[PDB]
RNA sequence: UUACCACGGAGUGAUUCAUGACUGGGGUGAAGUCGUAACAAGGUAGCCGUAGGGGAACCUGCGGCUGGAUC
RNA sequence: AAGCGCGCGUAGGUGGUUCAGCAAGUUGGAUGUGAAAUCCCCGGGCUCAACCUGGGAACUGCAUCCAAAACUACUGAGCUAGAGUACGGUAGAGGGUGGUGGAAUUUCCUGUGUAGCGGUGAAAUGCGUAGAUAUAGGAAGGAACACCAGUGGCGAAGGCGACCACCUGGACUGAUACUGACACUGAGGUGCGAAAGCGUGGGGAGCAAACAGGAUUAGAUACCCUGGUAGUCCACGCCGUAAACGAUGUCGACUAGCCGUUGGGAUCCUUGAGAUCUUAGUGGCGCAGCUAACGCGAUAAGUCGACCGCCUGGGGAGUACGGC
RNA sequence: AGUUGGUGGGGUAAAGGCCUACCAAGGCGACGAUCCGUAACUGGUCUGAGAGGAUGAUCAGUCACACUGGAACUGAGACAC
RNA sequence: GAAGGUGCGCCGGCUAGGGUGAAGGAUUUACUCCGUAAGCUCUGGCUGGUCGAAGAUACCAGGCCGCUGCGACUGUUUAU
């Protein structure tokens, strides 16, 4: 606190680490999925969510939450990939992009289609 | 206050700048000098007085501040003090 | 000790939460002067030095209605952070209603007239 | 022809990245086994440093503290 | 979440008061430069706007020069308010080195004397008819010093309790005398630092980690009991940690009071024997003030100033890795 | 260890360990040398009340590079997309 | 001697110092001290040239490194 203590020392900043660390500064990237399964939310929640592990372009394998009703995703399928995690799943940091690619729009939606790649009617 | 009054009176009067001068520097570095060679005998012998050993730092230490201000006034002062005393080892 | 300056203003300060009607203190060039600039403003009643070789400096202090005139005063210029204005930076304590004496080179004076003088200085402390 | 010097070569180190049978702890778990260590004087007051011991929380000794109940 | 366990001290940071000088800081002005574009202000042209553009402002900077001397820095000369020295005295478990004493425990020897002693909630392990415990006399040995004893004292902190002798540090106290800012703090650094622990050598009465047995318990690697080793003790080395705490860094100044207590001093009381001031500590309330509250409150966590150390959500973790 | 100075000489358009011969043991560094990782720099741009924080597209000034390493030639000017 | 590497012959040019040492001087006291040109002798430094396939040219004269068991180590022992 003390002025001389701060001119030798000046306070430091710290840089929180980002997120979305496989990503690497880019809004999106692509990767194919190595394994499509359904896993258990925490405490309050009970569901079967769909995740699937993706091997991104720049070599990282994580694995990003499909969300929607319905997908037609299996191995050996080409996504991309958006940031955002889900909190009640752990381990899941990344979101995978409806409409874009392999992985098709959700089926008969109607309201916020933008948000999950749903053609117009 | 190892040394006794008659050490002391003795010497003050080589190093006093005139009469009555008790607080000149040349006196407190003469005085303290003859009090810490004086404790150099007690401490041979006895290696574990912690306690006393810390007032005999403060008297190295009360010398070398007194020896360090004699330093700015007067350079000559100085000089003379340490080569009557056998300082600056 | 390392800041007599600051010894002021905090012995003027600790007797109006006492209430006191007087303060004694050893006196100096800077003690008097700014002595001068309070009397002058009219936060101070009257100072006076008593010229003896360990002269002290009295202040005897105005209430208004019982709170004391000066509602604070705070040190700028500490020893360990001098701090210099130039006249167009000097400050205004209070919107204008307050003083910051400054330490021109025209002797001790407030902030209003340094702006009249056009000459900046050493903030010293600030009164309102 | 000599001097300088690039490529290339030799030896020996340093550092960094990735992997490695096996091994150690850590975290999270829908809850299983063994106890019940702390929270009330938590049923031997608790905790700190240290040492030894024990399936485990822990126990014991030595010093210290109250961030202990009754009085 | 955060004051290093505590001192000393290097670089550094900051420094009582008076006079004079200087002008680096400081202040004002001038000059050169600070490219253009952009930011901004006033206008102009695209039907307006985006856009373009005229001029101005700005570029908070640097360099030089000229003025000023309140403050800082420097120089020179002083002063005593800080700091220190000289003298008498006071109190103290302050430290070190050697002796000495009493109470008690244990062990051993001897006498008396006979069925228990010891232990627990109760028991049992244990001790005892080879004579225990108890009681009396003697001897050896080690450790700690009952009463005094007191929010008492001393110490930088950790700590220090029998008495005496020797060596030795500091504090408090009174006046006079002397130096004259010689000061404060302090990254590194260095020194001391409970207990446990480690090494070498001694010593070993009591206590007692480990260990063994007896109980309790569903179990009891414990609590309880019976023993008992290291250790606790001494010398010389090492360690370097504690809830090393007032969970409150050091230094200086100021801000109502009231009630105790330790070491002094001064005046009334010269009292025989109390009272009033003052100082260095040590406690309890309490106005103001502060605080999230609890509470602190002249021994501040209030109002300030100098310096230093430290904190940036919990766990992972004061852990891994590397260095010492 | 040309390392840091000095002296003589050479060399450059020009001073200079730029190079060389000899002499001395110097030079930098907790005011962070050396080493490791990253990175073109600035005017500027974004955000912010400001102080600050982040950043260095377009445009402008400087720099460095031209498949990799090195070298000179010509030329006023290059060690030359 | 970890490992590993460079130089090394011969003939010139320049150059730095040891030792010894008539002189001379001193103590011109004496088996005295200082010192000494040349001459002998020892150790270097900087450069140039030159021959051969090869210069520590013969004889002489460590091979080295990594992991692991055992014994700490030098030593002693079954004369055969
Ligand atoms: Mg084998
Ligand atoms: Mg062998
Ligand atoms: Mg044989």
């Amino acid at each position: 606190a003390t002025i001389n203590q701060l001119v030798r020392k000046p306070r430091k900043r710290m840089v929180d680490k980002s997120d979305v660390p496989a990503l690497q500064n880019c809004p999106q990237r692509r990767g194919v999925c190595t394994r499509v399964y359904t896993t258990t939310p925490k405490k309050p929640n009970s569901a079967l969510r769909k995740v699937c592990r993706v091997r991104l372009t720049n070599g990282f394998e994580v694995s990003s939450y499909i969300g929607g009703e319905g997908h037609n995703l299996q191995e050996h399928s080409v996504v991309l990939i958006r940031g955002g995690r889900v909190k009640d799943l752990p381990g899941v940091r990344y979101h995978t992009v409806r409409g874009s690619l392999d992985t098709s729009g959700v089926k008969d939606r109607k309201q916020g289609r933008s948000k999950y790649g749903a053609k117009r009617p | 206050m190892a040394l006794s009054v008659e050490e002391k009176a003795q010497i003050v009067n080589e190093y006093k700048q005139a009469e009555g001068d008790t607080g000149s520097p040349e006196v407190q570095v003469a005085l303290l000098s003859a009090n810490i060679n004086k404790l150099q005998d007690h401490f041979k012998a006895n290696g574990k007085d912690h306690h006393s050993r810390r007032g005999l730092i403060r008297m190295v230490n009360q010398r070398r501040k007194l020896l360090d201000y004699l330093k700015g006034k007067d350079v000559s002062r100085y000089t003379a003090l340490i080569g009557r005393l056998g300082l600056r080892r | 000790m390392q800041d007599p300056l600051a010894d002021m203003l905090t012995r003027i300060r600790n007797a109006q939460m006492a209430e006191k009607t007087v303060v004694s203190m050893p006196s100096s060039k800077l003690k008097a002067a700014v002595a001068k600039v309070l009397k002058d403003e009219g936060y101070i009643a009257d100072f006076q030095i008593s010229s003896e070789v360990k002269p002290q400096l009295s202040i005897e202090l105005k209430y208004f209605e019982g709170k004391p005139v000066i509602e604070e005063v705070k040190r700028i210029s500490r020893p360990g952070l001098r701090q210099y204005k130039s006249v167009e930076q000097l400050p205004k304590v209070r919107g204008g209603l307050g003083v910051s004496i400054v330490s021109t080179n025209k002797g001790v004076m407030t902030d209003r007239a340094a702006r009249a003088a056009g000459v900046g200085g050493e903030v010293l402390c600030t009164v309102f």
